[PDB]
């Protein structure tokens, strides 16, 4: 029973440069009859079925660019994307097909590395419709930035909020290699009408100091 | 011009008993394996270690075609890791087998009204076959303490039985023809290539 | 050559049984083994088992031994995979995948079938209305309190894709999904151009078109 560890788990590399992913198997996968290692590489993108890119360690499936290549023997294998491109961002798995049960690695995510960029920040107050139903959702948007790391702090009348908000981040944009982020503050209609200043404070690398955005309840 | 002669293996008029299984060596030709898999006239096409749809741009040092006769219930016995009369005493595959097992019914071909009795199998041997071994010996099998002297008798068996292929037989007691394509790659030239390279 | 067509998407209730199919279209199907892979939301690939339809030889992965049944019907080049009792934890996409040969690469896949086990709810849609406060300004729509995934969103009936971000859904602690779609647009557009977000939720049979505009004050 054969187990595979990939690494790294995440990998950022600049447009045009070379990504290498490693795969370790806990046992050999060499057939002697034909001198060939029984290991494949797949790529997967959202909403799509795995694509096969390389089999027998180091052979290229149809429809795969020449910049993909595989090597290795015994227990150490490598996928190499040279001249990384935009559409090459994706998750990559190594599978062994030496015997059943067949097994995959845990997956390596591959992103592009670009120059820092500060987010455009917006904030939205709850609709009036949502407030009829007794909840209040305060959204903060951070648009088109990188890198992904970014402290976002909710404040309500200048009180720091905690464990009443969730974040969500987009796929890296294909064209410009940016992310965007939503944070969302939830509280009761009662609790939202008790305070005045709703503020979202963004810290980031591309901002030399924290940007805040705010509104006062029921103004415009 | 020099296509590989899979015809004269798969469409041979007479086959061979499983104990005396036949091997054809394939060499200095180009193999069109699509002829195989685009046929609508097999019941089983089980490939281990290789994808027959992906070896017409590949080359091997040698290809072997093994041909013989068995019975329905026995086809699932030509296959790595198997045991039974045929896997143990007749024809053995290795556990790291690389190649295909192709099989079809041959009742129209290998049955008579009187009962086909020219296809034989081995019924005992003093030990299991090694992979790709072939025993054709007809020495009496000694099943008890007392030694036979090439004589059939008590606890002393002749070691081949016939199959009883009658056209009215049950679905899996009829005969199937079998071909076993096996592939090697050495540190020596290749001579067996797909039409693509 | 071979294509694998898979059965459509399934919303079941916990307890119920389920059979999904994957039908091989192409010559040579005699040589094909078919495998089943599970992908749970957000997670990697798990191989579940494989079957050779010619004689219905079946291997499983120790994680799926007992828990599912991979059958096949060789007269219609179809493979099946089936539970007798679905749990919540069976929510996932299921890909069938084929190669001529065993111990060969899986080199053809179906586009997956998604299984939901769990009950349905439709989304509330609220406007995120832009600020007044020269440059460009942002709006969009909160899509809140639905199950399960997915919703699709587009803008102006699909006539504004530029500059849009629809965000991955997150599970609220009420067990329901919420999610935001936003677009940025020039700031002089908000007097003139109309902004509608269309929200589909197939599983609940809901379609919402929502009007978005500045809050008059």
């Amino acid at each position: 029973d054969i187990q595979l560890t990939q690494s790294p788990d995440s990998l950022a590399v600049s447009l045009g440069e070379r990504a290498t992913i490693n795969c370790k198997s806990s046992q050999s996968v060499l057939y002697s009859s034909i001198n060939k290692n029984y290991l494949a590489w797949y790529q997967q993108k959202p909403g799509q079925p795995p694509k096969l890119l390389i089999y027998w360690a180091s052979t290229r499936e149809s429809g795969v660019p020449d910049r993909f290549s595989g090597s290795g023997s015994g227990t150490d294998f490598t996928l190499t994307i040279s001249s990384l491109q935009a559409e090459d961002v994706a998750v990559y798995y190594c599978q062994q097909y030496y015997s059943t049960p067949y097994t995959f690695g845990q997956g390596t995510k591959v992103e592009i590395k670009r120059t820092v960029a500060a987010p455009s920040v917006f904030i939205f107050p709850p609709s009036d419709e949502q407030l009829k139903s007794g909840t209040a959702s305060v959204v903060c948007l951070l648009n088109n930035f990188y890198p992904r790391e970014a402290k976002v702090q909710w404040k309500v009348d200048n009180a720091l909020q905690s464990g009443n908000s969730q974040e969500s981040v987009t796929e890296q944009d294909s064209k410009d290699s940016t992310y965007s982020l939503s944070s969302t503050l939830t509280l009761s209609k009662a609790d939202y009408e008790k305070h005045k200043v709703y503020a979202c404070e963004v810290t980031h690398q591309g901002l030399s100091s924290p940007v805040t955005k705010s509104f006062n309840r029921g103004e415009c | 011009t020099n296509l590989c002669p899979f015809g004269e293996v798969f469409n041979a008029t007479r086959f061979a008993s499983v104990y005396a299984w036949n091997r054809k060596r394939i060499s200095n030709c180009v193999a069109d394996y699509s002829v195989l898999y685009n046929s609508a006239s097999f019941s089983t096409f089980k490939c281990y270690g290789v994808s027959p749809t992906k070896l017409n741009d590949l080359c091997f040092t040698n290809v072997y075609a093994d041909s013989f006769v068995i019975r329905g219930d026995e086809v699932r016995q030509i296959a790595p890791g198997q045991t039974g009369k045929i896997a143990d005493y007749n024809y053995k595959l290795p556990d790291d087998f690389t190649g295909c097992v192709i099989a079809w019914n041959s009742n129209n071909l290998d049955s008579k009204v009187g009962g086909n009795y020219n296809y034989l199998y081995r019924l005992f041997r003093k030990s299991n076959l090694k992979p790709f071994e072939r025993d054709i010996s007809t020495e009496i099998y000694q099943a008890g303490s007392t030694p036979c002297n090439g004589v059939e008798g008590f606890n002393c068996y002749f070691p081949l039985q016939s199959y009883g292929f009658q056209p009215t037989n049950g679905v899996g007691y009829q005969p199937y023809r079998v071909v076993v394509l096996s592939f090697e790659l050495l540190h020596a030239p290749a001579t067996v290539c797909g039409p693509k390279k | 050559q071979m294509q694998l067509v898979q059965s459509g998407t399934e919303v079941k209730k916990p307890g119920e049984s389920l059979k999904i199919s994957c039908k091989g279209s192409g010559y040579g199907f005699i040589t094909y083994w078919i495998g089943w892979v599970r992908q749970m939301p957000g997670k990697g690939l798990e191989w579940m088992g494989i079957i050779y339809p010619g004689d219905s030889e079946t291997r499983y992965s120790p994680s799926f031994q007992g828990q599912v049944t991979i059958s096949a019907d060789k007269s219609i080049n179809t493979a099946y995979l089936q539970w007798s009792s679905l749990k919540a934890s069976d929510t996932a996409i299921y890909y069938c995948a084929g190669g001529s040969g065993i111990s060969t690469p899986m080199d053809v896949w179906g586009q997956g079938t998604t299984v939901t086990v769990a009950s349905t709810k439709g989304p509330s849609v609220f406007p995120l209305a832009p600020s007044s406060k020269g440059g460009t300004a942002a709006l969009g729509c909160l899509v809140k309190d639905y199950f399960p995934e997915p919703v699709t969103v587009s803008w102006n009936s699909g006539a504004l894709t530029s500059g849009v971000h629809t965000f991955p859904a997150v599970l609220q602690s009420s067990g329901l999904y919420s999610l935001s779609s936003v677009v940025t647009v020039p700031s002089s557009s908000l007097g003139t151009q109309t902004y509608i977000c269309n929200v589909n939720h197939k599983p609940s049979n809901t379609k919402v078109d929502k009007k978005v505009e500045p809050k008059s004050c």
